[PDB]
């Protein structure tokens, strides 16, 4: 079986300058991109990771070429959504990067 | 109402449960079965698949862990071999090898079948089906299924139960309709659908 | 496709889909945020739902209170026509129709009658 | 170049946007759009309700 | 809010930190093991690699000034060859090239 590799970033919000007016801590004020600058990437809207952390989950794989995913499983998890749940869920909105190499 | 989802509830569907099945086709036929008096070894074999077609198809059914179930074509055991252990005998036999075109893994073969996913019992119609011993004398033996017929494919239904299960309900009930709530279909590779819940007759 | 170790060898990932157990159908079931679902759900509480029907209105269905919004409404009765017009404008112009003495109180559940 | 794995990358409005949309925060609040009894006395010097 | 974002935080994560693989993939067994009974060169050998398959596998962690990490497996260590090197010799062996696919 292959298996979900965990990578804590830590504080979902470290990083930002936190203004006085919390509402432009929201998108679209501020945003946190997730990239592999190969030509993946997407948007993450910070006060929708339903975690205090920014984890991200690394899948992949030994086959006849290279993939790997990056996932952000807590990205509009329901708060009572299992971690398993959450994991299966996130494959249709994670970075996957199936360059050759 | 918002630029994003919850997610609220995730579930799986698979139409053999735990059992997927190998597909291997080939030229011609690369079998023998038990009490024929002739072989028919590289001969053509046409045969109705769907549609009436050229090829020989045969089929075997694995878990994950590499066991597969166990399988009886009528009142005979069929006595498969492990996934793992024919793949390596199958691409051994020189002869199976080079009359072989494709191989792929399947969810679904087109039939609802006689299947305790449980008991890891599978019962075959003999009159569709047939032992397939592929064999060489130097590497190791094959026990495999070959199909005789397959007419007409038909649909396997799977019930996942009340389609308002997992979302929570509001007081204001037009808050469970489109675009306040969705229901996704999806196989995570790519193919998904929106469905508004409320239209499911 | 698995690989045909054939002398013609040497596309897609069938080991990362498996191996990571995905396979068969998934049901994945979405709804609005906490945000606008208090937002959206105290909004039709107190005003009801856009109807957009000619039909009578409904006036006294619910246990406390009915929000009542017409337009170009038919009102007829034996009733002098400026109060009858008056009356008209009344409904045109939205109202909402207590049946509880605790008029204004919107915490109520009104459910149906 | 050292391009692996995955990057975490924070973006946010440039100084001047956010100098106009806090101020106006500031003076009048959020929109809201909620049915509910209006705020007012939860601020240490004052309240705007519309 | 106008129409740039600042970049206010990079930061980079790799799953295996400074660790990568090279992936070797083979249509039969090209090595020999300490201790094995029969030498299984040439032969086909499926195993369960995240699904059943048929190919033979072999992996090569590396860094990126061409050393590799000290690797035991179970007990032994598995003395491993520095990547450039083992990149000159597999490619001077025309028995291990023929079979690489």
């Amino acid at each position: 079986d292959y298996e979900a590799l965990e990578i804590d970033t830590g504080d979902k919000w470290g990083g930002f300058t936190k203004d006085q007016e919390s509402k432009l801590m929201m998108y679209p004020y501020c945003v946190t991109e997730i990239t592999d600058f190969k030509g993946n990437h997407m948007n993450l809207k910070t006060e929708y990771i339903n975690n205090s952390k920014l984890k991200i989950q690394v899948r992949g794989s030994l086959g006849v070429s290279n993939k790997v995913a990056y996932s952000v499983q807590d990205y509009n998890a329901d708060s009572a959504l299992s971690g398993g749940n959450r994991l299966t869920a996130s494959l249709d909105s994670s970075l996957i990067n199936n360059n050759p190499n | 109402y918002g630029s994003e989802y919850d997610i609220v509830s995730v579930e799986n569907h698979k139409p053999y449960d735990d059992m997927m099945f190998l597909v291997i086709i080939s030229k011609s036929i690369m079998h023998g079965t038990p009490g024929e008096e002739e072989s028919r070894l590289n001969d053509i074999n046409a045969s109705l698949n769907g549609m009436p077609q050229p090829l020989c198809y045969y089929i075997h059914p694995f878990y994950k862990d590499g066991k597969v179930p166990k399988t009886y074509i009528g009142d005979n055991n069929a006595n498969l071999s492990p996934i793992v252990n024919m793949l390596t005998n199958i691409f051994s036999q020189k002869s199976a090898v080079n009359d072989i075109v494709n191989m792929y893994v399947t969810d679904y073969i087109g039939l609802k079948l006689d299947y305790k996913n449980g008991d890891k019992e599978l019962k075959l119609d003999k009159d569709m089906f047939e032992q397939a011993g592929i064999a060489d004398d130097k590497h190791g033996n094959v026990d495999t299924i070959f199909v005789k017929k397959i007419p007409d494919y038909e649909a396997l239904e799977i019930d996942t139960g009340d389609k308002w299960g997992g979302f929570t309900k509001d007081q204001e009930s037009k808050l469970m309709m489109y675009p306040y709530c969705v229901t996704e279909i999806t196989d995570f590779k790519g193919n998904h659908m929106n469905l508004k819940t409320e239209y499911i007759n | 496709d698995i690989a045909i170790l054939n002398d013609y060898l040497s596309g897609g990932n069938t080991a990362f889909d498996y191996g990571n157990g995905y396979r068969g159908v998934y049901v994945i079931k979405k709804q609005l945020k906490a945000e606008y679902r208090r937002s959206l759900s105290s909004f039709f509480h107190k005003y009801g739902y856009k109807i957009n029907r000619v039909k009578k209105p409904n006036l006294r269905t619910r246990k406390a209170f009915n929000y009542v919004q017409t337009k170009d409404c038919f009102i007829s009765g034996d009733i002098n026509n400026n109060d009858l017009q008056e009356i008209r404008t009344i409904f045109d112009n939205g109202i909402t129709l207590w049946h509880t003495d605790n008029i204004g109180n919107y915490s109520v559940e009104n459910e149906l009658r």
